[PDB]
């Protein structure tokens, strides 16, 4: 139950979580290990992992970029599940979520997948190509295999879908800034306040904000929004982009940013 | 919840981020009411009749099958306005995205034809036209570049990937994520998420109807079987759709099979390739065994997409229609026959269905058939990429 | 001694070496024969047809014309198979050619659309084709060249003079010359000599018959004015024939302006030119003081050469007809107003008369007019040209 | 009367005339008058004279450039007709044809040109493109001024234009050799002996073959078939077009060439 501990504490600290996000082997195997330790240790209080995927549809160039680097590294599923067990070794309690597409969850069986997930130590799977509409076989056998199903609730989320998300996600919900694609630059505006209060109403798993948030203002904004925390992923992987001759210079710089929106979502 | 079925049995769907549905909903809502609405199809009607030139005509072949049993027909989509089957169907969203308030329009394309079909549409009805072009396609079928852009819309060549269709696909549904409260996404084909391959053949239905009603009028019955070519099953399901219930009638499509299906380099998912989830359907893929999606190949632009509809991976599974694979080199010496026997420069898309059909007379040339090709487009612009290709010969 | 008149008022005849005149007179007897033949009538009906794609459209331009009282129709012989008008007289005197036992055709082209429509009606129907066409228009107009030699056709350069279509016309006639027992000169516009400016008319004359029917079906009455781009004749002669005893309707004539008529390199003989004899007629020339013949010039292909047909030259003398000129930035602007805001791509030779059309409207944008233009063809030919043009710019 | 004078002079003799033709003014003005002048003293019984033209469609490439030298050399109809009567000046009695093309003619007025032809002792014109159909204007005028107008006796000839070619023509009938365009290399070898008798028999003006004759051979053949000569333009011209660069080897070969040709011709 990491998820639900983790939230407990954070509310009893009055704290806001940060998640930071990376696609597993990027760039590759020992320097992700290497990197996803760096994140916890500067202070994330749950991560985000992604498994490299052949076409992200989600996914602007930053973390398409992220996949590719990965694949470059000859990274396969089998073994991302190799790295989550080594990591959930490390780290007996910090939940871990990690990032689908749907095929990749689908292709040798929807139960297998989540029964691997369970096995390794996996906390919550966010499949982002499947909507609540198609969730079904999903989020039993994540229900199954103990791990949370994930759900996006966008802002043109109607009453329906949100007790929809309400009802069918655990863990957390994910509460999507905007429409579009991931992207650091893209930066979402609108007030979500009405989305997380009718969350809270139905009593949905805590609100975790993400997309386009890579500033600790935009963090700050979002715990006092009333969300329970903050993701972000292109900001994240854009340090190892732009460090990736330079191993020991980008693990210093992720630690000063992941410090540095720990402390906003105080 | 939606107002219409989105799956053929287990295929098809609505696997779009969350985000998306909302746009797919309201599409389908809008379709509905276009269907009932008198004055839609009258619009309808009237673009393709007086704009389009529909109906097309229905050419028998009397060269290319002499000394055969066989009698070949042609379905002429290659005479449609814009040179493919492509544009009956644009003509049909274009006036969904008018009728939703929409201002701009967002496709990809492959062989150009569907993207020269969106930018004609969006030039005569008034929307601003941007569309997603594999750079690899954007070279091979050139022709189609210069007249979208004389049309006034934008090409944007996709580097990405296989730099080919699968990938201008990818960049129209991420730009659409971001969009989709302004811009209308003009799929191309009778795949993706419902309710786009159930529009699609709706929107391309009169092909088949023409083809009963014309084969009706010159023989005085069905056809044995027709033939078409499967990019993503747009104009083989306008073909086959009226012809569904005519249990006599065979329904035949024709995957590219590329250098050959033992290669690996080939388009023929449903024949060839595994059930997956990626562009917002399940549907047959070409997939590794971790379950990423495979680059396809063909050497025509518009059938290299590694997937396929999921009404076709349907019809197939219950028999109700057979597939088959041509290859690049069958393709193309159905290509040079149709030039000069018939006096007819098919796409190279088209010349696959052309090819199987031949092959069916060839292999038996005493067996009484009649069968009808949808010559589902005009080869002008394959005419370089052929050109190289025999001169290399 | 002839079945048929040779002339239009002073214009027209059969100036050609002696050793020709019975090939003229064999085609005279052969087409009178023809037209009174019911079941040559029903195989040209139903080439037309089943094969060209007829009738074609007539389009209702809606954007074009916003603001000004004209309504504009396009008669749409641009989706006519292969891509022209040319396609419809071809495939009659192809049929004529077989009639007399010709197994070879001897073709000329400027824009490579006749070239093109005489290439597929010969591997249509059987017949060994060879097609001049002048080095800068192999050039300029390269995607015909290559669908014609697709076709099986033989194209051959000629560089000769201004290495256009009058030198392209001189290669034509000297090969009869020594060929016109086993080849049928397949001519390609309503000039030469008798019977071709006859024939070529009658075979374009449905252009017109079906033009009328369309716009009384739609408006209830009979166009203001029919307008035309005038290379040779054949197209304008095609749309005005059914039209000629209905006084009421204006035929109007566009002859290339080039690059301004006052500059001498323009391709407008009929109202800037002088009588004269040349191409086996009595006709409008461009020619010197001294009788030498003028080399024409236009940024279209189809309509650079330096006469006109006999039919034209006597319906203007008349005043039944009236003729203007186009220029070539008259022409590209009209070629990028239909592409933009009709999404139609048409030949720069149709352009010219859309062109002029669209100067009748803005002219007078408050006088109440209801024209056809003749859209005697598509753009894909012109794609790469225009491109250069505007870039240079 | 020169043309009748001529055969009579040449029948007397038991003997066919040879006529070379040349273009006037290739490659200049001055050489072509020394051409013309090595022609007649080399034996020439007539002479047929081209008046350069834009497009000659009866001609292939070797008279094709004749004319392209021509105006090259800037020669013009009005130096046509002041070489005629440079020319009929030195020589009084040689019958000299024109080769025209109807434009040309037609041009400035119909009338107006056999007056100038008249006027410079000109005897006959050929207008390549003008058969017996379209001629009444053209042989009228002819005649008006004592002009023989020519007219050929193709190949294809039927009855009823044998009758037209022997009433209508004067001073020669022109009898084409074979179908096609001019050239020294497409001999004629259909037997043209039926047409020859016909032509005597509708008492036609005496017949010269014309069309591919480049050897004594064929102009001997010409004869003993019955015609009353030959004529040879673009074995002729082939001299002037190998010779360019040696004026004085030019009239060598074409006092040669013309020399053997009317030996031939006995
Ligand atoms: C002339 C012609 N004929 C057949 C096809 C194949 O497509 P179907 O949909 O009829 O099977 C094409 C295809 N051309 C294009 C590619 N289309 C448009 C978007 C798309 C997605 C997936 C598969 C196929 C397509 C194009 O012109 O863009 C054709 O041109
Ligand atoms: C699309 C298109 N539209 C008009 C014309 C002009 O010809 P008209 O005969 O209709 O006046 C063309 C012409 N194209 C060609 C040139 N033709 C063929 C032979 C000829 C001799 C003299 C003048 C014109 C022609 C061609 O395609 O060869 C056209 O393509
Ligand atoms: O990358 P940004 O900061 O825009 O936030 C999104 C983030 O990437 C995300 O948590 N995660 C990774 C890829 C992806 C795709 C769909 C939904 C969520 C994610
Ligand atoms: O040039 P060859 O020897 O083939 O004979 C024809 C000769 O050229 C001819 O007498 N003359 C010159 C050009 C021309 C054109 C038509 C008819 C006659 C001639
Ligand atoms: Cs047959
Ligand atoms: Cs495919
Ligand atoms: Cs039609
Ligand atoms: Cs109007
Ligand atoms: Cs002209």
């Amino acid at each position: 139950e990491r998820y639900e501990n983790l939230f407990a504490q954070l509310n009893d600290r009055r704290e806001g979580a940060f998640v930071p996000f990376v696609t597993l082997g990027d760039p590759g195997i020992e320097q992700s290990l290497k990197i996803i330790d760096t994140l916890i240790d500067a202070g994330a209080d749950a991560l985000e992992l992604g498994v490299p995927f052949s076409d992200p549809l989600a996914d602007g160039p930053t973390i398409q970029n992220a996949n590719l680097r990965a694949f470059a590294a000859g990274v396969t599923p089998a073994q991302c599940f190799e790295m989550l067990a080594i990591i959930r070794e490390k780290h007996p309690t910090i939940p871990i979520g990690l990032l689908m597409y749907a095929n990749l969850v689908f292709n040798n069986g929807i139960d297998a997948f989540y029964a691997r997930c369970e096995q390794v130590g996996v906390d919550s799977v966010l499949v982002a190509d499947v909507p609540v509409e198609e969730s079904a076989p999903f989020r039993q056998a994540a229900l199954r295999h103990n791990i949370a199903p994930i759900f996006i609730c966008p802002p043109n989320a109607d009453d329906d879908l949100l007790r929809q998300v309400a009802s069918y996600g655990r863990g957390y919900t994910y509460l999507l800034s905007r429409s579009g694609v991931t992207g650091a630059e893209n930066r979402g505006a609108l007030p979500l306040h009405h989305l997380i209060e009718k969350l809270k109403e139905y009593h949905a798993a805590p609100a975790l904000q993400g997309f386009g948030i890579s500033s600790p203002e935009q963090v700050s904004a979002a715990v006092r929004a009333g969300a329970a925390g903050a993701i972000s992923g292109s900001a994240i992987v854009k340090i190892i982009e732009k460090n990736l001759a330079s191993p020991k210079q980008m693990l210093a710089e992720l630690r000063s940013f992941v410090s540095a929106m720990k402390a906003a979502s105080r | 919840t939606t107002l219409l079925n989105p799956y053929f049995g287990e295929f098809g769907g609505m696997y779009v981020p969350q985000i998306l549905m909302p746009a797919l909903n309201q599409l389908e809502e809008a379709f509905v009411s276009a269907q009932k609405d008198p004055e839609f199809q009258a619009q309808f009607a009237d673009l393709l009749k007086n704009y389009a030139g529909r109906p097309t005509a229905l050419t028998k072949c009397q060269n290319i099958t002499a000394g055969t049993r066989t009698t070949l027909y042609l379905k002429r989509e290659d005479l449609l306005h814009g040179g493919a089957h492509k544009t009956n169907q644009v003509l049909g969203q274009a006036l969904l995205a008018k009728r939703m308030g929409k201002s701009e329009i967002i496709a990809e394309t492959g062989a150009g034809q569907h993207g020269v079909a969106s930018a004609l549409a969006s030039a005569l009805l008034g929307l601003k036209c941007r569309i997603y072009m594999g750079a690899k396609d954007v070279e091979r079928q050139s022709p189609n570049v210069f007249r979208m852009r004389l049309m006034g819309a934008e090409v944007i060549p996709v580097h990405s990937g296989s730099a080919t269709l699968k990938d201008a696909c990818n960049e129209a549904l991420r730009d659409w994520s971001g969009s989709y409260e302004t811009a209308h996404y003009m799929l191309g084909t009778a795949a993706g998420p419902h309710p786009y391959p159930t529009i699609v053949r709706e929107f391309q239905r009169m092909i088949g109807e023409e083809t009963k009603a014309q084969i009706l009028d010159k023989e005085g019955r069905l056809p044995d079987a027709v033939i078409a070519c499967v990019g993503g099953g747009s104009n083989a399901i306008g073909m086959f759709a009226d012809f569904i219930n005519d249990t006599s009638v065979g329904l035949i499509g024709v995957e590219p099979g590329g250098h050959g299906i033992e290669t690996g380099e080939h388009g023929a998912p449903l024949k060839h390739g595994r059930v997956g989830i990626y562009f917002g359907m399940k549907a047959p893929m070409m997939q590794t065994a971790d379950g990423q999606i495979e680059e396809s190949y063909s050497i025509s632009a518009g059938l290299d997409f590694p997937s396929v509809g999921p009404q076709h991976a349907y019809l197939n599974s219950i028999g109700r229609a057979d597939y088959v694979s041509i290859t690049d080199d069958e393709a193309l010496e159905a290509f040079k026959t149709l030039c000069r026997h018939e006096g007819i420069i098919p796409a190279l898309e088209s010349s696959h269905a052309l090819a199987h059909a031949l092959k069916m007379m060839r292999e038996q040339p005493e067996k009484e058939q009649l069968l009808v090709v949808n010559l589902s487009g005009r080869g002008d612009k394959d005419i370089f990429t052929v050109h190289d290709i025999l001169k290399a010969r």
